[PDB]
């Protein structure tokens, strides 16, 4: 398990133009803007990713918390390498109390290898609990 | 047998020429291939991929009031360049090329004799711009 810190952001800002017929000006070059946070990282961390397309409000907080998801499920991958050989995104609760892990993850990868001598195993990439 | 006449049965030994006494002959003949073990399977597969080198050892002997002039000889002969036309005793003449050959010779435990640990490959020119 490895839950860093270089790859998380407080607050993500996504800017835009306005794509729609007829709007212009203020309505299509000054309004579109929108600052999610997830407050689980800490520090003031910002970030600004800009947008490409009709920027709706909805539209801007939505690319705004998919990327928030990503970086997210990058900031805590546990990697597992199981025995025998359904999880591509089943969620399993996961205990490893060392590592303080008591919560229910998300199989983010999906791995079968085999070879005949010693093997069948399975790794998964499982998905963190905020 | 009873009456095997040995030194009339056994070729005498000669490398590049230069001759000398063996004691012992060895060979590593062989052939080389593949070995397939699919798994979950009570089956075996097997593909023959060709002829394995071979590979001659001999030991040489030098008993004679003059063995250092001779081991010395025989070394400068060893390491002259290229393969050479060897005489193995019990395989006739091949063409070999001297690998390594340890000399092995002590003073106050046995003077006079000198033995060679001789360790020698068939050796075959291909040609230059392959083939």
């Amino acid at each position: 398990a490895e839950q860093s810190e270089d790859q998380a952001n407080s607050q993500i800002t996504v800017k835009g133009h306005r794509t729609q017929k007829g709007v212009w000006g203020n309505d299509a070059i000054v309004q579109p803007v929108q600052t999610v946070a997830d407050s689980w990282v800490g520090a003031n961390i910002p970030l600004t990713i800009q947008h490409y397309g009709d920027a709706t409000n909805e539209g801007l907080q939505r690319r705004a918390k998919f990327e928030a998801d990503r970086r997210a499920a990058e900031s805590k991958s546990v990697s597992v390498t199981v025995f025998h050989v359904w999880d591509i995104g089943t969620v399993h609760y996961v205990e490893i109390p060392p590592e303080g892990i008591f919560d229910v993850l998300e199989c983010v990868s999906l791995t079968y290898t085999v070879d005949a001598k010693s093997t069948l195993e399975t790794k998964l990439e499982l998905a963190p609990p905020p | 047998g009873p009456c095997y006449n040995p030194d009339a049965e056994y070729l005498p030994a000669s490398f590049k020429g230069f001759s000398f006494d063996a004691d012992s002959s060895d060979s590593d003949h062989g052939r080389n291939g593949a070995e397939a073990e699919f798994v979950f399977g009570e089956r075996t597969g097997y593909a023959d991929l060709g002829i394995k080198i071979k590979s001659y050892q001999l030991r040489a002997r030098f008993q004679t009031n003059d063995h250092i002039a001779q081991t010395n000889a025989f070394i400068a002969v060893l390491e002259s360049p290229g393969p050479g036309l060897l005489v193995h005793p019990t395989r006739g003449t091949v063409f070999a090329a001297c690998r390594s050959a340890r000399v092995t010779d002590s003073k106050v435990d046995a003077a006079g004799v000198t033995y060679v640990e001789l360790d020698f490959v068939e050796a075959n020119s291909v040609l230059s711009g392959f083939g």
